[PDB]
């Protein structure tokens, strides 16, 4: 006769997300669809004195 | 108003579902209708795999690495039933009768034949005169220095079906070491910790680290008999020999008396072979044997790809 | 749970382990007395007050 | 089974170098250690070969054989994408060396240090204050010829000390200087002074030579001593009618096959060991080639 056994499982996860943290006020978050393709990027400030 | 998060699970599920290979085709011979249906599926698959006409018939988009098993039969005296699985073994050649026994050899058996580890080897083998009967010209082949040509490496054993006199043995020859009984459970390879010299630390900008580190095997005729040594190195086949000769020089200095000026057949100090390749940047693991008189510490190394080499002269 | 790492080291493997505990057993024993006369008269039937 | 290595640069590209790096696509260089993320200085061969330092080429061979070898795949403004050489894999290769050597089918290729010219196989990235040094892949014949010339020079330099200048001009720069090819001749860079760690090979050579010269056979010497005087041969153009009297002095005794045979056995056994001291280079086997593309399939 074949014996079938049951052994219980538990998970210790906790729900955590980035926006619900307060640090997300430090940055500004945009989702870029295809980021691996972008080779390089730059920002060009022009300041008059 | 949940955030929805930063990454999406639909993408992961889809791409992994794409990554799974199609299932193997079971064929059901006991029942007629299932047999017929699997045969229909087989003819459709051959039509789907060999016709250059269509494009969905092109399936090659996106390795076979078991070992090559070789089976040897040996006497139940020339092998302990308890000796651990995966220890590298070395083989000997009989002259006329080969079917009777193969006489495959273990490193402790070599340490016994060659005359702590001694006591362990005696607690495995109290009366090893069969060991002397396996090689009749041991006393002859130490001097003829032809001892290494006949000792051919076989490498780690997987399984040994146990019988009264004979033993059935399965040996990994080429490829990674793996088992058979199950979905190919892996094994590891063990060598005693003493009588093993780490030649990457014996001399110890920054030296570069290769991917793969190799294990060599060498056989030396000293005035205190012959002896065997395995070396965990990584540099190169052209440098391991030089470093080894530099290592043995203090033992080589002693051979001025034994060498014969007239007969040049005894001069060779030893030979080096390459057994296999394992992962560097890891090291190895320490364990003791669990036998009745077990006191020897042993190194054991994972990820062994068995690629045996021949004996090369060094002096 | 585990964190993603970006350095040169091999990625950290997700970890699930098995933790087995042992159940202790305790025994408690109390001793009580009853004198033979206390147990005898239970079998007898009393009529007079 | 699948290995893609990205090397990140701290500083920028500095386009002045990117064009030369980009026509430098598809070629070999040895990297320091096998990880997903690499350092910039360990990438090229620039560590072992400092500009101010005198070249010792056996040390370059020793470094080169130890490190893993990689195929340059793509240069990006901040990135270096290289797949590496798995020992059991087959991949294409495409090469352009300024010392330009033409390949054949099924010809084994050797990897060597850039002995010919520093400016040739090295590209300076002064933006990081580094210099990427590419190794030299040549057909095995010319490789072993050049290595032999290098060792013979490392010897004869120690030799020609305190001799007439007629030794200084000739052996030092007649055969040890140039390497020929079909209607072609390339000079070599020569170490001004004899380099250490090079003769470390030569010590082992002397050991094998002592052991071999203890067991030389006799009949071959008699055959040669006869053939030089009685007959004429092209291989025997080297020896003129006069014989080196050393052979006459060793030759004196008679012959016996039983003596020749054991000597021959031990000589054969000591000839299998030389291939370890002669290779000193990872070899790649050719499977197919196209001169119209200069893109072979090595292995």
């Amino acid at each position: 006769k074949f014996e079938v056994l049951l052994g219980v499982y538990t998970n210790a996860i906790q729900y955590v997300r980035f926006l619900e943290t307060a640090l997300a006020v430090s940055c500004v978050n945009t989702e870029f669809k295809d980021l691996s393709r972008m080779t390089d990027g730059k920002i060009q400030f022009r300041i008059s004195v | 108003m949940k955030v929805q998060g930063s990454v999406d699970r639909r993408r992961l599920q889809r791409r992994i579902a794409g990554l799974l290979p199609p299932p193997a085709r079971r064929l059901n011979i006991s029942r007629g209708s299932e047999f017929t249906r699997d045969v229909r599926g087989l003819v459709e698959e051959h039509a789907q795999a060999s016709s250059l006409s269509a494009a969905a018939v092109w399936r090659a988009g996106l390795g076979w690495r078991p070992p090559v098993f070789g089976d040897f039969l040996i006497h139940a005296s020339s092998f302990n039933n308890a000796e651990a699985t995966g220890t590298p073994l070395f083989q000997f050649k009989q002259s006329d009768p080969f079917s009777g026994v193969d006489a495959v050899f273990t490193p402790l058996s070599l340490f016994i034949l060659m005359n702590g580890l001694t006591r362990m080897a005696n607690l495995l083998y109290d009366s090893p005169a069969t060991l002397a009967d396996l090689v009749p010209d041991f006393g002859r082949l130490v001097a003829d220095r032809r001892f290494h040509n006949f000792i051919t490496p076989v490498g780690p054993l997987v399984e040994n079906i146990k019988s009264t006199y004979l033993n059935k043995i399965t040996t990994v020859v080429h490829g990674p070491v793996v088992s058979k009984a199950i979905p190919r459970s892996t094994v590891k390879v063990t060598v005693p910790q003493e009588a093993f010299v780490d030649l990457d630390a014996w001399l110890s900008g920054l030296q570069p680290c290769p991917a793969d580190a190799r294990l060599y095997v060498a056989l030396t005729y000293e005035e205190a008999g012959p002896r065997f040594t395995f070396f965990q190195s990584s540099r190169g086949h052209c440098q391991i020999m030089n470093i080894l000769r530099i290592y043995y020089s203090p033992s080589i200095m002693h051979r001025y008396a034994v060498v014969q000026p007239l007969h040049i057949e005894e001069l060779t100090f030893g030979a080096v072979a390459c057994l296999g390749t394992f992962s560097a940047t890891d090291g190895w693991r320490r364990s003791a044997f669990n036998y009745r008189g077990s006191s020897l510490p042993v190194v054991e190394i994972d990820s062994f790809y068995s690629n045996v080499s021949d004996w090369e002269v060094i002096l | 749970p585990t964190i993603a790492h970006g350095d040169g080291r091999r990625p950290s493997k997700q970890r699930t382990f098995i933790v087995v505990k042992n159940c202790h057993k305790h025994h408690i024993s109390t001793e009580m007395e009853l004198s033979m006369l206390d147990l005898e008269i239970l079998h007898s039937i009393p009529e007079t007050p | 089974m699948d290995l893609k290595v990205v090397v990140s640069l701290s500083s920028r590209l500095y386009t002045d170098e990117i064009a030369k790096m980009q026509q430098r696509i598809g070629c070999i260089l040895p990297l320091a250690s096998t990880h997903g993320t690499q350092n910039v200085q360990g990438l090229g061969l620039g560590q072992v070969y400092s500009l101010e330092t005198v070249p010792d080429y056996v040390s370059m061979y020793n470094y080169l054989s130890d490190c893993t070898l990689a195929v340059l795949d793509e240069v990006s403004v901040d990135s270096l994408i290289l797949t590496k050489i798995v020992p059991g894999q087959t991949y294409a290769i495409k090469n352009k060396y300024q010392p330009f050597f033409q390949w054949h089918g099924t010809g084994s290729l050797s990897v060597m240090p850039p002995v010919f010219g520093r400016e040739h196989a090295t590209v300076k990235l002064e933006s990081n204050d580094v210099d990427i040094v590419f190794p030299m892949v040549l057909p095995t014949p010319i490789a072993e010829e050049v290595l032999q010339k290098i060792l013979l020079f490392n010897v004869y330099s120690r030799v020609v000390m305190q001799a007439p200048g007629n030794a200084d001009m000739l052996d030092v720069h007649m055969h040890l200087g140039s390497v020929s090819y079909l209607g072609h001749h390339y000079e070599l860079a020569l170490p001004e002074v004899p380099g250490p760690l090079g003769l470390a090979l030569l010590d082992n050579l002397s050991l094998y030579f002592c052991i071999m010269v203890t067991l030389l056979p006799r009949a071959s010497m008699r055959l040669v001593r006869g053939l030089i005087r009685h007959e004429h041969h092209d291989l025997l153009n080297l020896f003129q009618e006069m014989v080196p009297d050393e052979i006459a002095r060793i030759d004196l005794d008679d012959l016996s096959v039983a003596d020749d045979l054991s000597r021959m056995r031990v000589m054969m056994t000591y000839l299998q060991s030389l291939a370890s001291l002669f290779n000193l280079g990872p070899r790649l086997a050719t499977a197919a080639y196209s001169q119209e593309t200069l893109t072979a399939t090595c292995w």
